[PDB]
Formats: C-alpha cells, structure tokens, sequence
C-alpha cells in the first residue's frame, strides 16, 4: 500500500485547505457581499467535494485484496472524480469570464450582473458538471468492456472520452481563457505604461531626478503564474492521452491514471492558494480567524 | 480703545474666569473615586447584526421603547427596524442622498432627518394611508444639518453647519429661537433628561448649554484640543462628555463648570465620533476611527473593555432608553448590537 | 393570535427585502461624482455642459451618472467631504489662468494645489480618484503669450521646467503656452504622485469651457477608474 | 462689522462669568451618589439571566 | 482652550528683516502640523507656508520661497517666522494657523474664513518712511 499514503495525505491537505478556505469566504459574504466571493465559494466547494471522492476512492487502493467490484459502483465513482474535477475547471474558466467582463465591459458588467444571474450560472454549471461527468455511463461509444475486477478510470472508460473533452470540452475552454487573460494584459500594460508616465512627468517636476520607472512585473507574473496553473494542472493529461489513442500502444495506462492524475488533484490545492489566498480581504479573514482559533 | 480694549478686557475675564475655576477645583474625580471598586474586564457579544443597507451608516436613534431602532444612511433612504426578531418595520426614501443624521420622536409618531440638503425632513409614521410620506420641510439652515433631537412633536432641535443651533415648531415650520454664540460647525447637541438645556459641541473645541426657553447660553466649556464630533449627558442631567478628534473624551460637570477629567490612552491615534451613556451612568461608551469601539470606566478612567465587531469607521452608536442593549452603526452599512 | 403580528412582520421585512434589491440593483448601475471648484474657477461651465447642493442626472451611453455641485456651504470643507468617500471619482475644477490684476486670494493656483494636497492626504479619502479639470485654457494662453504679469516671481521653479518630452502640443500654440499647461499639470501631478499607493490617481485634462465633451472625457475616466480598481483588486495592476 | 459681533461675545462673557460654581468635591460627591443608585440595576455592568434579556 | 499669540512685526524698510514669535498655549505643540498664512488689505487670505509635526516637511508659497523662514520648536512650544529681503507688495496681517487633528498628513480650513483655530496675528506694512 504505497500509493494509497500519498492519496490519503493529498486528499487529507485537500480537506483541510478548502474546507478553511470555504468557511471563511462563507464567514466573509455576510458581511462584504459581492459576486466574485461567491464564484470562490464555489470553487472552494468544487474542490473539496474532489478531495472527498479521493476519499471515496481510497478504500480499495489501500487494501491489497481487491474485491471484483461491479460496473456500477466502480463506475460511480470514477464519474463522481470526473465530475468535480470538471466542476472545478468549469468554476475557473466561469471565474475568469466574470473577471473579464467586469474588466474590458465595467458599466454593463455593473449592471448585468447580480445575485440572480450569478446563482443560475452557479446552478447552470453544476448542473453541466454533472452531466459531463455522467453521459459516458450512458453511452455505450464512451464505455469499457470487460471489467477484469480492478478499479480505475480507464477500467471503465474507453480513452475516446479525453479526445472528445480536448477536441470540444477543455482545449477551446483553454484558448478563451488565454485569450481572455492576454486582453487582460494588454489592458493592464496600457494602464501601467500610463501611470508610470504621469509619475515620471510628476517626478520631474518634483525634485525626484531619477523616477521609478523600472518596476510593474506584477501583472506579467500574476498573469503567467494563473496561465501557467490552469496548463501544468490538466493540459499534459489530455495531451498523453490522446497520445495514447493515437493507437500507439506504450503502456502509458499507469501514468495516465496515477501520475498525470496527481497533477489533477494538485490543481485542486493550487487553485485556492492563487484564488482566495491570493485576495487581500480574503487572506485578512484567514488571519482573523487563525488568531481567533489559534488562542482557543 | 476699541476692539483691542474688548480684547483685554475679554482676556481679563478669561484668566478671572479661570483662576474661579482654580479655586473651585479643590480635587479631582480620580483621588475621590481611587477607593471605589472597579467594574472589572467585561464583555458583550453581538445579538443582532441589522443588514441590508449599502452606504455608510451615518445615525440612529432608540425610542422610548427601545424597541424600534431608526438608522439613516448615504444610500437615500432611512430604515426603521426593530431590535428584535430584525425585521425592517419602515424604509422611508429620502429626496436627499447623503443625511448625515436621525432623530425618532419620544412618542414614535414623526421621524426626523437631514443632511446637506439643509432641510431637516420630518416624517409621519401612524398616517391613515398606511404608509409614510413627508409630513414637514424646515428651511432656513445655509449649512449642513449635524444632529436632530426631538422634546415633543410639536418642537425640534436642531444642529446645522451654519455655527448656530436651531429651535423650530412643527406647524408653523420656523425657527421658534435660533442659538449662537459659536464659531465652528456645531456638529453633536444632546438634550437633558429633564428636556430643560441641551449641549452643542462646534468645531472650535467649545461645548455650551443652552435653554429652549429664553435661546441664550449659560455656562461654556472650554479646554479640549479639536473639534468636538459627539456629546452624550449624564443619566442625572448635571454633566456631559464630549469626544473629538484627538483620541480623548472629556467629562464635563455642569454645575461645577470645569474639566473634571479625561479618557485616552497613547496607543489610540485617531479621535471620537459617538459618545453615549448607559442608564446607570458608570459606563462611557466611545466610537473610534481605527474600526474599534470601547467602554471606559466613567468613575475611573479604566477601560473595561473593546468591541472590534466592525470594519470600518464607527460613525454612531446608541444607548436603549431601559439600558438594555448599545447599538453601534459603522461604514460597514450595517449594525451590531450587544448587550 | 399573537402570531399574527409577526407574520405580517415576515411579509412586511420581505416587502422591504425585494424594494431594497431592486433599489440596490438601481444604485450600484449609478456612479456618483461631485464637482468640486471655487466661484469663479468655473463650477458653473462644467455644470452648464449637463438648498445648499445641486444635482444632475445624465446619461452617458446608457449610463447613470449623478453628479453634483455643492452651492450654499461654509468654506470649511475639512468635515462634510467625509461624506464623500463612496464617489467614484472627485471632479476638481480650477481656474489655472487665475494666478495674479489682483482676483480673490491672487493665488488661486497655490490655494487650489493646497486644497488637492489635502484632499489626496486625507484618511477618509484615499480610496477616491480624484477627477482633475484645468479650466480657462484659452484665457491663461491669451495672458502668458504676451502679459505684462509673468508667472515667474509667482512660481520659482519655471526656469528648471521645460516642456515634458512626452507633452501632446496638439493644437498649434506658442511653445510658453505648451511649457505653463503642463507646468501646472506636472505641479498637481507632484502631489498626486507624491501619496496614495496606487489606491487612487489623478486624471488631468484641459478643459476650455467651449466644448461638449467634457461628459465624455468624464465618463471614460470613470471606466479607467473601475478598470484600475479592478486591475489592482484582481492582484495586476 | 467685527466690532459689534465682538461686543456681542464679550457682554455674553460678562453675563456668563456672574454665576455661582460649586465645589468639585461636592459635584463629584453628587455623581458617585448617583451611580450608586443605579448600578445595582443596569443590566451593562450586572449580568442578566437569558429569561428577563429580550435578546434571546 | 487653544490660544495662539502672534508678536514681533511692525513698520520696516523694504529689503530688511524681520521675524514672528507665534506662541501657542492650551495644546500640545509637539502633534498639530504648522501654518503661516497671511491676509493683504482689502483682499482675500494666503497661505504663507507650512511646516509638519517634527519640522522635517516644510513648505512655502512660490512668491516668498527661498526668502521666508519656518522653524518650530516643542520645547517651549513656539513657532518663528523670518523675512529676508522684504518687497511692498508684502504689506498685509499675519495668522498663525493651526492643524484641525493631530496626527494628520492634510490640513484644510487653514486658509479659510473665520477658522476656529487661528491666531489674532500681527499686522506688518512695509513702505517709505
Ligand atoms: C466543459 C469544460 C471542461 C470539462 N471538463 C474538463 N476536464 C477536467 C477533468 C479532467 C479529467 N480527469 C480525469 C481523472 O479521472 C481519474 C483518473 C484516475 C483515477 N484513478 C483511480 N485510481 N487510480 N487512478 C480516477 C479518476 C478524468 S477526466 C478532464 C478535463 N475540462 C473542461
């Protein structure tokens, strides 16, 4: 039972981050209200409901007597992890179009968006989650035979289901969220390169001889590092396995499931410590409550 | 001659003012209270947090009650609660965006309010339609109104920017009396439970009582350091405190006509902008600008005690008529009441 | 029986609940400015181009922006513009001619730049963009290109200052028009620059009082705000 | 001009400086009488039972 | 109470010297920023200059910068004015102003009428004799 420990100490940090950083961000929309906080809310949520299927999932990779599990429950499980899994990458594509509204369109944004509209997308994309999460099953095209008795994505799911979720689910998903966040570096850059000219022209006439103009590398690395998450967390997966359809057998089954799996989950600890942590008021409710409970 | 002979002769009854005040000071209220037990280190959890406002809460007012609770906000309208079970008894909009002060009526009938609009907007609230309307318009202030108090519903006190108080009728819609003496924007006038003198605070660090009945100042205070933003009196109607906006509250005695003593500390930076009592008297409540509000020891100039509920500026707080809960509003847009 | 007063408390609180979404619906659709300026440093002409405060509600592209104009106040401003620091922008209108001829204080430049200095360092107003209008353009041109009064004398460091090599010298001027705008524009953007840790800035502009598009010019420095608060909230800017 | 508002302030500092002062003892006497007979009474410093507390 | 008293000034030559004692009683010196303002005849008020709570920040007016000299001290709470080199078009009276708060970086109804805080100042003409 090796594997089984690292899955046991992911799911368990999972658990316990996401779950501080959801009650926190539910202690916080009480009293800031908002849109945005309910979009990491929502992210909090998807992520901890993966960390509990990886504790559902744990149960038969830590025992070495595998029982010859039935297509259903092994099935439900697999779609279970699939489905929050895409949750949570729904939540942060979802995430970055409510940025990007509220950025290159603020007036309409101000006023086409509401509690209203953001609860139906909430619902809107869970209910799609569930969906991608469950029409394999449903689909004898999306389906493996001859289940030998081991649990595992694959066991139960034809690899065509990682060429249909690059070629129309994640990878156009992945060219809007680029697209979107390098608008929003262009708009950044123009904004930056206006402030840094009204400070030198103020600096000029204000005795400071040499201005502060080498600086702002905060937007190219906030937006690298976001880019750079959402392509480590789940890009290599659909990219090796639809190398692996590409009927070229090389036995990457393993790694398919067990190592580029771990980047999946990782994502799921990375995205609340650059979406919630990373947010000013946010990380202030961290340490009120961490000094509140700290001294109990 | 002249002017600069008033002025002398002004500065000679200042020092002879001030050599009275010597001599009348033969102690202090710390010797005199050092033997008296303290209240100790108390606590009060919040019970109620009244949401639904979007703005900055800037006043509130009980009633005699204490059950209905007014709050007034930039948003454009005033809300009415009630203290328990939350629900929004009343939400009057206002012409007005930004108010800067409410008043609720002794008897709960006529809700009173203003701001920079200068007009001090007194509503209705039993009408036979049912619901709430504009009942009086009184103008006549150039500046902008800092606090209304209510004797009757027949009689309004109020605090304008214009450095004078006002005295109006309901009906008749003018100033009864008008009060100056001032200098400074008078910002906080708080009225004596026997609803005889009220004291107003400007913006010259100078607070004075005034009669309702013949509209002339009696006794001045002077000796704080900025303007004074709230004055609350003492439960037995002979004193007053005031804070301002350097960190200190000073706890003025009428009859005596002198500082008695003052609440700071070196750690607070920023002033005062609510001052209250509680029905026994022996706890000062003060509202600071650093998101914190306090309870000092009126006898002992001890503080007992901090609420950090909110986070923002503390702009208003307020004391039941039964002594039974403190309602503090902040910037926040919301209300916390503890008890 | 008791009940019943309370269950029309429920129905009542749920009554106020929805008034009160739909108006906050209404109020966070509306940005609120307030033009802030002397007499005669051209209140008046900006308000022109659309009680002790006035109002006025305009549409920019479907856009609600209330903007309003204190009138009948005292001159101290250091304790009703706390109420202020919910706008989402401050228009600052001065008279940049004006600096002599002896008019009001004779040196409406140097009280206007105090007046911003202490608006920018204010505790309450740090979160608030501050809107800036230089008006009387054309007379401040028509009077430093041939005056017998010169600026200097009035300013000392004019023989330190040339024209920025960034300066936009669109239309067609003498070079010492050019040198005294963005003389005055570089003297507030000291103090704009000098506090605020990229909370709020300033959005200088020149305004002649001829024109309409002053509205416009307004509106897009309040989506430049929002774009910039948003920025810095999202962790870019 | 000036000088009437001037003259005004100081007839006002003459009428208010006649007046009879107590002593500050005596007044700090009479507020500690006071607080004696309410303290007792206000639930602020005295705890109250969750029964006779409206606030649940 | 805050009380302010302005001393020195007087009829001087043009070109000379000349020096303001501003005292300050009722307060403490060592919090409120500092500022001289200046009122000419039958015109409106100035600001002279400014000077922060420990005197590390000075600022003066344009006109007199460079001549004019603005030093406090909190010991025995007292705040000096100097001119150097004194022009006719200086003739006017002289406030010493105050902070409203302490502890504050702005300072706003110090060139204002009627300002509470605001000293009676001392009244210098400069002129042929
Ligand atoms: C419409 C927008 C959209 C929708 N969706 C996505 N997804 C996110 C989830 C990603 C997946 N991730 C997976 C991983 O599933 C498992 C792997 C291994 C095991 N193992 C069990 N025992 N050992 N390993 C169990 C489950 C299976 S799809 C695929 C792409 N992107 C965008």
């Amino acid at each position: 039972f090796s594997f089984g420990v690292i899955l046991a100490v992911l799911a368990s940090l999972i658990i316990a981050t996401n779950t501080l950083v959801a009650v926190a961000v539910l202690l916080l929309i009480h009293k800031n209200d908002g849109v945005s906080l309910c979009f990491t809310l929502n992210l909090a949520v998807a992520d901890t409901l993966i960390g509990v299927a990886i504790s559902g999932l744990l149960t038969d990779q830590l025992s070495s007597p595998s029982r010859p599990t039935q297509k259903t429950l092994c099935s439900l499980r697999m779609a279970f992890v699939t489905s929050s899994a895409a949750a949570s990458v729904l939540t942060v594509m979802l995430i970055t179009f409510d940025r990007y509204l509220a950025i290159k369109q603020p007036f309409r944004y101000l006023k086409i968006m509401s509690g209203f509209v953001a609860g139906a997308c909430i619902a809107g994309l869970w209910l799609v989650s569930y969906l991608i999460g469950f029409l394999p099953l449903g689909i004898p095209m999306f389906q493996q035979t001859a289940y030998k008795g081991q649990c595992s994505f694959f066991a139960v799911f034809h690899p065509h289901f990682v060429l249909t979720l690059s070629c129309v689910g994640f990878f156009p998903a992945m060219l809007l969220f680029v697209f979107f966040y390098c608008d929003m570096l262009k708009i950044a850059s123009m904004h930056s390169q206006q402030i840094r000219k009204m400070e030198h022209a103020g600096a000029m006439a204000g005795g400071y001889r040499s201005p502060r103009t080498p600086s702002d590398f905060k937007a190219l690395r906030t937006v690298s590092v976001l880019i750079g998450s959402f392509a480590l967390s789940w890009t290599p997966f659909l990219i090796t396995g639809i190398v692996q359809v590409a009927c070229q057998e090389c036995h990457l089954y393993l790694v398919l499931e067990r190592y580029l799996w771990l980047l999946g989950v990782g994502n799921s600890l990375l995205n609340p410590l650059i979406y919630a942590y990373w947010q000013k008021e946010v990380r202030l409710q961290l340490y009120h409550m961490a000094l509140g409970v700290k001294k109990v | 001659s002249e002017l600069d002979q008033l002025r002398q002769e002004a500065e000679q009854l200042k020092n002879q003012i001030r050599d009275a005040r010597k001599a009348c000071a033969d102690a202090t209220l710390s010797q005199i209270t050092n033997n008296i037990d303290p209240v100790g280190r108390i606590q009060m959890r919040t019970r109620r947090t009244l949401r639904g406002h979007l703005a900055k809460i800037y006043a509130m007012h009980w009633g005699t009650d204490s059950r209905l609770l007014v709050s007034a906000s930039q948003d454009g309208k005033l809300i009415i609660w009630d203290s328990y079970t939350t629900n929004k008894v009343h939400a009057i909009p206002l012409r007005s965006s930004w108010v800067m002060t409410c008043a609720y009526a002794p008897s709960g009938n006529y809700v009173a309010c203003g701001g920079l609009d200068n007009i001090c907007s007194i509503y209705n609230l039993k009408t036979r339609e049912g619901n709430v309307r504009v009942s009086r318009e009184l103008a006549g202030h150039t500046g902008y109104l800092s606090c209304c108090r209510f004797l009757d519903d027949n009689q309004i006190v109020t605090s304008s920017g214009d450095t004078t108080c006002a005295l109006w009728d309901i009906e008749t819609g003018q100033q009864t009396t008008t009060f100056t003496g001032h200098t400074g924007d008078v910002m906080s006038l708080s009225l004596a439970p026997d609803t005889r003198l009220f004291v107003s605070g400007a913006c010259d660090a100078s607070a004075k009582l005034w009669d309702v009945r013949e509209g002339m100042c009696r006794q001045t205070f002077t000796g704080h350091e900025s303007d004074i933003n709230a004055i609350c009196f003492f439960p037995n109607g002979n004193a007053f405190a005031t804070g301002s906006d350097d960190a200190t509250c000073r706890l003025f005695d009428l009859r005596a006509d002198q500082e008695l003593m003052t609440y700071s500390h070196d750690n607070i930076i920023c002033g005062i902008t609510s001052v209250s009592f509680s029905k026994s008297g022996r706890l000062l409540l003060a509202g600071y600008d650093d998101f914190n509000c306090n309870v000092w020891d009126a006898l002992k100039a001890d503080r007992a005690g901090v609420l950090a509920g909110h986070d923002n500026r503390v702009s208003c707080l307020g004391v039941t008529d039964d002594g039974m809960a403190v309602a503090t509003g902040s910037w926040d847009s919301f209300l916390k009441i503890w008890n | 029986d008791q009940r019943n007063e309370e269950k029309a408390q429920r129905e009542a609180n749920k009554k106020i609940e929805k008034q009160l979404q739909k108006d906050k619906q209404v109020y966070r659709a509306t940005h609120r400015l307030l033009l802030l300026g002397a007499g005669e440093s051209g209140k008046n002409t900006i308000v022109k181009q659309m009680s002790g405060i006035f109002e006025t509600k305009f549409q920019v592209d479907k856009v609600n922006f209330h903007m309003f104009d204190v009138g009948a106040q005292r001159d101290e401003r250091r304790k009703w513009i706390q109420c202020f620091n919910d706008v989402t922008a401050i228009i600052f209108v001065v008279a940049s001619s004006s600096y002599n001829r002896e008019d009001n204080q004779t040196n409406r430049l140097q009280a206007a730049l105090k007046l911003f200095d202490s608006i920018w360092n204010n505790k309450w107003l740090r979160d608030t963009s501050v809107i800036l209008f230089l008006n009387k353009q054309d007379l401040l041109a028509e009077k430093v290109l041939a005056g017998k009064s010169k600026i200097e004398d009035y300013f000392p460091e004019f023989a330190r200052y040339t024209t920025p090599e960034d300066a936009t010298p669109e239309p067609g001027e003498d070079p010492r028009v050019t040198r005294a705008k963005y003389f005055i524009r570089d003297e507030f953007l000291r103090i704009s620059t000098a506090s605020g840790d990229g909370r709020h800035y300033c959005y200088p502009h020149f305004t002649c009082a001829v024109d309409t598009e002053n509205i416009r010019r307004v509106f897009n420095d309040c989506r430049d705000i929002i774009q910039r608060m948003h920025l810095r909230q999202y962790e870019l800017l | 001009a000036s000088i009437a508002q001037a003259r005004k302030l100081v007839e006002q500092l003459k009428m208010e400086a006649n007046i009879d002062r107590i002593k500050v003892s005596k007044a700090a006497a009479d507020l500690m009488a006071y607080c004696e007979a309410h303290a007792k009474e206000d639930p602020l410093l005295t705890p109250v039972p969750a029964s006779e507390n409206p606030f649940r | 109470q805050v009380q302010l008293q302005e001393s020195g000034g007087g009829l001087v030559q043009p070109g000379g010297s000349l020096r303001l004692s501003c005292a300050a009683s009722g307060f403490t010196f060592s919090n409120y920023k500092m500022n001289w303002v200046r009122q000419a005849p039958g015109k409106g008020l100035e600001w002279v200059s400014d000077i922060s709570q420990s005197g590390a920040s000075i600022s003066y007016t344009g006109s007199v910068k460079g001549r004019f000299t603005i030093s406090r001290d909190n010991a025995k709470n007292t705040l000096y004015l100097q001119m150097n080199s004194l022009k006719p078009e200086d003739t006017a009276v002289y406030y010493c102003a105050r902070c409203p708060a302490p502890f504050t970086r702005d300072c706003f109804d110090v060139t204002s009428t009627t300002y509470a805080y605001r000293g009676q100042g001392t009244q210098v003409t400069v002129s042929s004799h």
